[PDB]
RNA sequence: UUUAAAAAAAA
């Protein structure tokens, strides 16, 4: 799961799960997009993905990193 | 359980290579203009990620009596731009971001190839006789099915 | 007592054909034909159907017993044709329903003067032939239908499910009602006690009855075992039959050094089946979840052409087509199609009915070529493949799980090689990291297990015995193939008794006075030492002194294994498990999966393992604490250990010292000091004896000891003899009829009461509780819903969880069924009879309740099946069941002449009974 | 620039 869990970092508000596993799955299968949300109802800058296979968790870096999405870069971290 | 296959909508459900105008404006980008990551992944070949799905591993067992991978072409994902032609009306930006035009190896066609006993009236006294019940007919279902698939490999073996 | 003489008749190769027939009769040989045979079949008959052809034709019964697709039906068929031709009328009966519809199916087609007879349909009632399930027929015998004179003829199948241990005695029943001028014939799996059951017959009807036994099939077998972990099968056992005792033991020790260290491995065996060109298997797994989850793993393969998936579909859609469109947007219906166009198929209990027999009608048809079943499609009849893969051999009946028997092993394997279409059967058996080679010997190399009856009483099978007259249970009882095995055992007790009689005479002794007092000392010595022992184990004194190095010497009763070191104790869960390092015997090693220990035979050097005993069995904590390693993981160590034992055990030449119970141990209870003063006695008066002092009283000492094992050993086989000379149940008899008569069932004279002649009539569920609640007015006031949602509370068993909450109606009714059965489990007690009230009351469970008021209501079949968990297949089987108890409770109604319980019914059986439930065959 | 394993079956 670790391997194939992968953090992602100042997202835009309307960014939510349906967005994110639009833009996630394209690249490769992906299990599902992880958001706990805090004591407020909306996303927060916080969240997780889980892919299929850990082998395309590099790929989705490789192709994705602080892209303009909202015109708001988003970053994306490891465990 | 078998049927129920309902794992594939926790939020919804999406397709390969195709564009949402929705994940458009997600992006920012509408959609006259190329996406940028196609930029970047032109840069960075086919993904991975659906070539385990489109790759069928030959299992290695053998017979202890006293690998050319198999791969479904089929299943090929659709990426216009990097692997197929990019569509009439989308230029080749590659002057935005960075980028190089769609090469050969980056196109579809390439990476393709490249792969005693009581009398029985004594018993029936004091009791109800027996009595047939849900008596009914056979109604051909069963013939019309055999006549269906009347030349079947077993049939035909015959 | 029986009298039956078994004569050998000679035969040619391949079969035993032998004769069991009345002491006092001659036998003759068989006539052959006369006139034109009955049937011609197309091919030539093999030995033995040609030897049962011949038998059938005398009109003498017979008892076939050879593998499933020997050919054993072809018998069948010629008696059927030949009780044809002679205007005679015979019945066909088999175990299941749907093995009856199979049949019945074949037969109409073979002949079109057939019938069939179940609970849910029956066609063609008036005809010179019949199916029907055992039960069908004893209903006829029990109630006499004259239907039932015109026989001649009555051909029981898979007779060797007569040992189901539920539904077993409707067997019996149904053989020992039969009048004596009819004539059977037996179909059965192959069994090792034929002979048996051949005699049975023969007693008990007074007539000639053959056995044609014959092992022979047609295409040779290869037994393959997948080990998991390994990268191959391994040829364990060939078609010679020559078990491959090194290739089973490479395959044995890869497992092990796997488990001691294509993401499925039934996904890998499947695969490398397709790509060998195997594609026809059967995978045999015993759980539903499991097969469930095979099939969808599977989802990425295709055995079938374009066209075979045309074919599919049309055929599917045919099906289909008889249930409403509703029935068919059921998520069950559409999901399985596609598994049936790429060639894939499930098959188990909980399926819906129609799914199951679209499946085996595809399966016959060879459009699906890899199919997942549970043990049930074991029995489907002409229903082959080229192969056969176990997933797990380890199933759950109805005790507990368990290894599956060598029978139903060499059962399933049966269906493996088709005939000619294929010339070489291949079954794999995948085995896990609990298994042990003696476990695998076994199972591979093991025959068919004896049959073994299972009758037991039931109210009504005593209650409709009582109503009838010039006849009483004791009679059933009494020819009930159960004292029957008592009999023929009894000369083998007998015998046993006379030989050892004999023997224990034959010895010889020269004063048996005195060694005999010497013999009894020394066991009275031996019986103190036992107690002492027991004392010092206690817990708080001995656990102290377990320490890690200590040095115990541990045995159990018959085998020691010597000295050895404790390395930990523990409490498990209230015993002590005390884990000793001793040498065990390398053979126990290597099947230690499943065996316990084995001390080190004399002739080899051991392992020197860690053994974990049970604290009593530390026959004595010397004191000679050793210096332990404190890594005993590498197996040089274990070895040092023994070495420092052996110099430990040279260092002190007469007997290493072991803790005094008294003062080292500091045991003050004076039990302990009691039991040392008469130690002490014992001792003294011992040694005081003559012969203590002699020579050579080892030899007299030994045979003395086997004088009395002997005399012991004719006691107890005298006892138990003595035990056997009785019918058993009559006790069991007894108390039944104490329990009818208390509640006023039968008179004190055992006559039959209004209440019992009501309760004759129902036979599917419970009988005593349905006639009180009947009697007591309680349905007098439920309206037709909560009587058919009560009557499924009583039809139901299955291991649920669930135990949902039923609002209003679903529980009154329900607690006052529930005092009811109090009631009932109180009088059983009380008249001396084995009853658990708690597990009784516990049987009944009602977790479909809210689902049957609410089918009953009016709701469509989706949504019930969304209101639990149970797989559909349960809840059509409990419905189905709880119809035909609807039936005999308007029967009963009837009965007593209460047209309000009548009506009530009635409506419940119109309600309840709709399009997809009770959806006719398709085999029909 | 990071929240319990559990088969089969009927008047």
């Amino acid at each position: 799961e670790a391997d194939r869990t992968l953090f992602v970092g100042n997202l835009e508000t309307k960014v939510t799960e349906e967005l994110l596993f639009e833009l996630f799955h394209q690249a490769g299968p992906v299990i599902k997009v992880k958001i706990p949300k805090d004591k407020d109802g909306k996303p927060k800058q916080f969240a997780f993905v889980n892919f299929k296979h850990e082998v395309s968790v590099p790929y989705a870096m490789n192709l994705l990193n602080g892209i303009k999405l909202y015109g708001r870069p988003i970053k994306i971290q490891f465990r | 359980r078998y049927h129920a296959e309902e794992v594939e909508e926790r939020f919804g459900r999406f397709k390969p290579g195709v564009i949402s105008e929705e994940l458009q404006d997600a992006l920012g980008v509408t959609d006259k203009s190329l996406p940028p990551f196609i930029y970047r992944m032109r840069q960075l070949g086919y993904p991975p990620g659906w070539l385990k799905e489109a790759e069928l591993e030959n299992s290695g067992l053998a017979l202890y009596d006293g690998k050319s991978v198999t791969y479904d072409l089929s299943k090929l994902v659709n990426y216009p731009g990097f692997n197929i032609s990019t569509p009439r009306g989308i230029p080749d930006e590659w002057r935005i971001f960075g980028s190089i035009p769609m090469q050969a190896c980056q196109q579809k066609d390439v990476f393709a190839n490249y792969l005693p006993i009581p009398d029985m009236s004594k018993f029936a006294t004091g009791i109800t006789p027996f009595e047939f019940e849900n008596m009914a007919e056979s109604t051909g279902m069963y013939l019309r099915i055999r006549s269906l698939l009347k030349n079947s490999p077993r049939n035909q073996q015959k | 007592m029986p009298r039956v003489k078994v004569q050998s008749v000679e035969t040619v190769e391949g079969c035993t054909h032998e004769v069991a027939l009345p002491a006092e009769e001659d036998y003759l040989p068989l006539k052959p034909r006369v006139g034109k045979a009955a049937k011609e079949y197309p091919f030539i008959l093999d030995a033995f159907q040609r030897e049962a052809i011949q038998c059938v034709d005398n009109n003498q019964s017979v008892l076939v017993s050879a593998h499933t697709s020997a050919g054993k039906t072809v018998c069948a068929e010629y008696a059927i044709a030949l009780a044809l031709r002679e205007k005679q009328r015979v019945i066909f009966t088999s175990p299941i329903k749907a093995l009856s519809n199979q049949k019945y199916r074949e037969m109409y087609e073979e002949f079109q003067d057939v019938g069939l007879m179940t609970g849910d349909v029956t066609i063609n009632p008036t005809a010179s032939c019949l199916v029907m399930t055992t039960e069908i027929l004893r209903s006829m015998l029990y109630r006499g239908s004259e239907v039932m004179r015109e026989v001649a003829w009555v051909i029981f199948d898979e007779i060797h499910y007569m040992r189901d241990s539920e539904r077993g005695v409707v067997w019996e029943e149904t053989i020992i009602l039969l009048p004596d001028n009819v004539h059977y014939v037996f179909l059965s799996a192959t069994i090792p006690n034929a002979r048996q059951f051949a005699e049975w017959i023969c007693h008990l009807h007074k007539q000639p009855c053959h056995v044609i036994y014959t092992d022979y099939r047609p295409t040779p077998l290869q037994h393959y075992i997948f080990p998991a972990g390994g990268d191959g099968l391994h040829l364990v056992v060939d078609e010679n039959g020559d078990f491959r005792e090194d290739n089973f033991n490479t395959a044995m020790q890869v497992l092990r050094d796997a488990g001691d260290l294509g993401p499925s491995n039934v996904f890998k065996i499947v695969k490398m089946i397709m790509e060998r060109n195997f594609q026809p298997v059967i995978i045999f797994s015993f759980s539903k979840k499991d097969c469930e989850a095979y099939a969808l793993q599977m989802t990425k393969l295709d055995f079938n052409t374009d066209e075979e998936k045309k074919m599919v579909e049309e055929v599917f859609s045919n099906a289909i087509d008889c249930l409403s469109d509703e029935d068919k947007k059921l998520p069950q219906v559409e999901h399985v199609l596609p598994l049936l166009k790429r060639g894939i198929g499930i098959h188990h209990g909980g399926l819906l009915p129609i799914l199951k027999e679209t499946i085996e009608i595809l399966f016959s048809e060879g459009l699906i070529k890899a199919l997942f079943a549970t043990e049930t499609f074991a029995m489907g009849i002409n229903m082959p493949a080229r192969t056969v893969l176990f997933t797990n051999a380890r199933k759950f009946d109805g005790k507990d799980f368990r290894w599956i028997s060598s029978g139903e092993y060499i059962q399933m394997s049966g269906r493996a090689g088709r005939r000619g279409m294929d010339d070489r059967g291949i079954v794999i058996l995948m085995v896990d990291e609990k298994m042990s080679p003696t476990i695998g010997k076994q199972l591979l190399k093991g025959s068919a297990d004896p049959l073994n009856s299972a009758f037991h009483l039931t109210y009504n099978m005593v209650l409709n015995l009582l109503r009838v007259e010039e006849i009483n249970p004791e009679y059933m009882l009494e020819k009930s193939f159960y004292q029957f095995q008592h009999y023929r055992a009894i000369p083998g007790v007998v015998e046993k008794v006379k030989n050892s009689e004999e023997q224990y005479n034959k010895i010889v002794i020269p004063n048996e006075e005195s060694v005999v007092i010497y013999y009894k000392i020394r066991q009275q010595l031996a019986k103190l030492g036992k107690e002492i022992e027991e004392y010092i184990h206690k817990p708080k004194y001995c656990l102290p002194f377990l320490q890690p190095g200590r040095l115990v010497k541990v045995k159990n009763e018959g085998d020691d294994f010597g000295w050895g070191v404790v390395v930990n104790f523990s409490k498990k869960s209230p015993l002590y498990v005390v884990e000793v390092l001793l040498r065990c015997s390398k053979e126990s090693l290597k099947n230690s999966a499943t065996e316990a220990a084995k001390p080190a035979k004399p002739d080899e050097k051991g392992e020197m393992q860690v053994v974990p005993v049970l604290v009593h069995l530390l026959s004595a904590i010397s004191s000679v604490r050793l210096y332990i390693p404190k890594d005993l993981r590498p197996v040089d160590n274990r070895q040092s250990v023994l070495k420092s034992i052996q110099e430990v055990q040279k260092r002190f030449p007469d007997g290493i010292p072991l803790l005094d119970p008294i003062d080292d141990m500091g045991i003050q209870d004076q039990g302990l000091k009691k039991v040392i003063q008469k130690v002490e006695a014992f001792e003294h008066r011992m040694y005081s004896h003559p012969l203590h002092n002699d020579p050579n009283l080892e030899t007299v000492y030994t045979l003395c000891e086997k004088k009395a094992q002997i005399a012991i050993d004719i006691k107890s086989a005298k006892r138990e003899l003595k035990k056997a000379r009785t019918v058993l149940q009559m006790d069991e008899l007894k108390c039944r009829k104490r329990v009818l008569r208390r509640l006023g069932f039968a008179t004190s004279s055992d006559v039959i009461e209004m209440k019992g002649r009501v309760a004759c009539e129902i036979s599917s569920a419970d009988e005593l509780l349905l006639t009180e609640m009947m009697f007591n007015g309680l349905f007098n006031d439920l309206s037709a819903e909560q009587a058919t949602a009560l009557l499924s509370c009583f039809v139901f068993q299955e291991n649920s969880s669930e135990m949902p909450k039923l609002t209003e109606q679903l529980a009154g009714p329900l607690r006052q069924m529930q005092e009811c059965a109090k009631r009932i489990a109180k009088v059983s007690a009380e008249a001396k009879l084995e009853i658990d009230e708690e597990t009784y009351l516990s049987s009944f469970k009602p977790h479909l309740m809210d689902v049957v008021y609410t089918w009953a209501t009016g709701a469509t079949f989706a949504h019930i099946c969304k209101m639990t968990d149970v797989f559909e297949g349960s809840i059509i089987r409990c419905m189905r069941r709880l119809e035909e108890l609807l039936r005999q409770m308007c029967q009963a109604a009837k009965a007593i002449g209460n047209t309000e319980l009548e009506n009530k019914f009635a409506e419940g059986i119109t309600k309840i009974k709709r399009d997809i439930v009770f959806a006719a065959s398709l085999y029909l």
